[PDB]
């Protein structure tokens, strides 16, 4: 699955 | 566990991701919001992968499209490289 869970897992590791 | 063995998309995924963080680092909100999107699309999504079948998502690819599209006036750019992620629906 590569369209919406791909940027979230991006976004929460940047964050933290 | 994904499926995926490209470490490409993941790095185009921070940038996207940390361009709109950098682009909207002005307003937290926009950036926030966004976030709750697809977290929502996530939950609706996976809701219906676990009814079974029989179910009614509230949020859907075209739903978040339209949304996203309010919320984000005058950037069509960051809109299309979000679609881009989208499969054909």
């Amino acid at each position: 699955r590569m369209n919406i869970q791909m940027l979230l897992e991006a976004a929460d590791y940047l964050e933290r | 566990s994904l499926q995926n063995n490209q470490p490409v998309e993941f790095n185009h995924a921070i940038n996207y991701v940390n361009k709109i963080k950098n682009r909207f680092q002005g307003q937290p909100d926009i950036y926030k919001a966004f976030l709750e999107i697809l977290h929502t699309y996530q939950k609706e999504q996976r809701n219906a992968k676990e009814a079974g079948g029989n179910y009614t998502p509230a949020l859907t690819e075209q739903e978040v499209y339209a949304q996203v599209a309010r919320l984000f006036k005058n950037q069509e750019d960051l809109l299309s490289e979000f679609g881009q992620f989208l499969p054909d629906a």
